[PDB]
Order: C-alpha cells, then structure tokens, then sequence
C-alpha cells in the first residue's frame, strides 16, 4: 500500500527476471553498426 | 512536478546501485511526466533485456506512479533541436532530446542518471 | 495521404540518388504527414552535416511541402514497442519507430530509403 | 510548381559545405 514499497517490489521482481539479452544499453536500439 | 528520463526508469527497473535514491525522489514528487519517446525507449531496453515480463513490470511501475505520458509536440522538438547545437555531441544523444524537450516546454526539473544531462539550461531533480 | 521518414529527406536534401523520384512522390499525393520526432532526427542530421544553413533549407522544404508535423501520441508509441520485438534488431531502429508508429496508426504508406523498413507490417510508398 | 522548389531547395541545400561528414548514427550520440 505505500508507494515506496510498491516500487521496490516492482524493481526487485523485474531485476530478478532472466537476462534474455545481455546486449547492453545501445545495441538494442540498433546503434552499434 | 517532475519529468523522468529513461536513464532513471532503467536504473530503477534493473536494480542499479542508486535505485533506492530515485524511488525516494519519485515518492517525494506526486506529479510526474514522461515523453512517449522516453517511455518508448525504456520499453525497448527493458523488453529486450527481460522479455515482455519486463514490459509487464514497466507497465505496472508506470501505472502505480501515475506517470503522465506526454505527446512529443512540435514545440518540444524545436527546443530539443536548438539545444543540441549547444549541448549535443560530451552531452545529449538523440534519445535524451525527448526528455530534454518536455522539461523545457514544461519548465519542470528532469530526473536522470549519468552524464548526459549534467551541463544544460534545464533544472534537475536532485537525489535525497 | 503519406508518411515520410528521415531517410527520404536526409536523402533529398543531400541530393542522394533518385531524389527526384522522392519529389514526384511528394507531388503525387497532397497531404504529407511527418512525425515530430522523425522531423527532429532529420533536423539534427541536417544541422550537423550542413550547420544552421542546412536547417534553413530543411525548414523551407517542410513549409513549401505543407507538411503536418504529427505528435507522437501514446498509441503510436505502443505499436512501435509492440512491433519492435519482431522487426527490431536486417532490422528497425529507435529512430525508425516513430515513422513506423505514425504509419501503423494513421494507416498510411511510408516514403523511405535504405534496407530497414523493408519486410515490416506497413505499406511502402512506390 | 512544387517540383522546382524541392529541387531548388535540394540543389541549394546540397551545395552547402559539409561541416561534419560523420555517419548519421554517430552524430545522434550513438557512437562512444
Ligand atoms: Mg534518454
Ligand atoms: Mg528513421
């Protein structure tokens, strides 16, 4: 119920999901040429 | 009021070292905006990294923070376009221009992390 | 109606090959839509290539083509997000997403040059 | 007649000096 926890839950959940793509940050955008 | 940049959301959604400090700042300001192109950018970076279950967590974060997704109108693109002459590249990339544009037309401070928005004519939300 | 990506303006303004076919296209149908963010990508590319005098010519082109600069609405951003998992990285860029977005939503064909933007869900302009 | 103008603009714009010739991608900040 308090937003601060709600976002921590979301973060920790999302954070803890598998890395289907370790191509990091800028190559995802099609911008490594 | 605030505006948020993808650099921030992605920091939070990827459990980056600072992440807690951004939550505290998001929590402290109850009115929040994001450009649809900065929302779109996160989406691609999250969904690529974690799959659509990541996307799901993005959509849920946005829903609870009640974040305003603001259309990228002509006026913002201009300010962005103009700024980049001054602050592009040691500065902004094409993607940063969207959060940049919204902050200046809104006149609202920008929550980001990293270097790209360090030295620019728009205010910043500082961390607590 | 039509949509014009950054590829077909950065092309024309730089007098790349077949720029006159892109002019005929611009001529052939009267209302020409362009995404405020494709325009922006176009505005940066021009003004680094040719400086601010590049921008004058860019600005003249857009006013003399009577272009309607359409806002990136949320619905456009969701079609791009949606479509990127299939067609993103040949590929499809972040910059391309706004031309895709506007097109998929507006339902209009898309003027462009380069490999990307072939083999996607939306129509290509001949 | 519309066609003339976009040729005039194209020719007139194309004939500007090239102040940066780097790739489109790189000047959008996507090359570090
Ligand atoms: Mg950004
Ligand atoms: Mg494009």
């Amino acid at each position: 119920v308090p937003l601060r926890d709600e976002l921590a839950a979301i973060r920790h959940r999302c954070a803890a999901l598998p890395v289907v793509d370790n191509r990091s940050a800028e190559a995802i955008l099609g911008y490594d040429e | 009021m605030m505006v948020i940049d993808t650099s921030a959301l992605v920091a939070m959604l990827s459990d980056e070292p600072d992440a807690e400090r951004f939550e505290a700042a998001v929590e402290a300001d109850h009115i929040r905006l994001m450009s649809t192109a900065s929302y779109l950018e996160t989406a691609l970076v999250i969904e690529a990294r974690f799959g659509e279950p990541g996307g799901r967590e993005l959509d849920l974060w946005l829903h609870r923070a009640a974040v305003d997704l603001v259309a990228v109108h002509a006026d913002q693109a201009d300010a962005a376009r103009a700024a980049y002459r001054t602050y592009g590249k040691a500065g902004l990339n094409y993607g940063d221009c969207f959060s940049y544009g919204l902050a200046k037309i809104s006149g609202q401070p920008l929550l980001f992390k990293g270097e790209d928005f360090q030295h620019t004519d728009i205010a910043t939300v500082a961390l607590p």
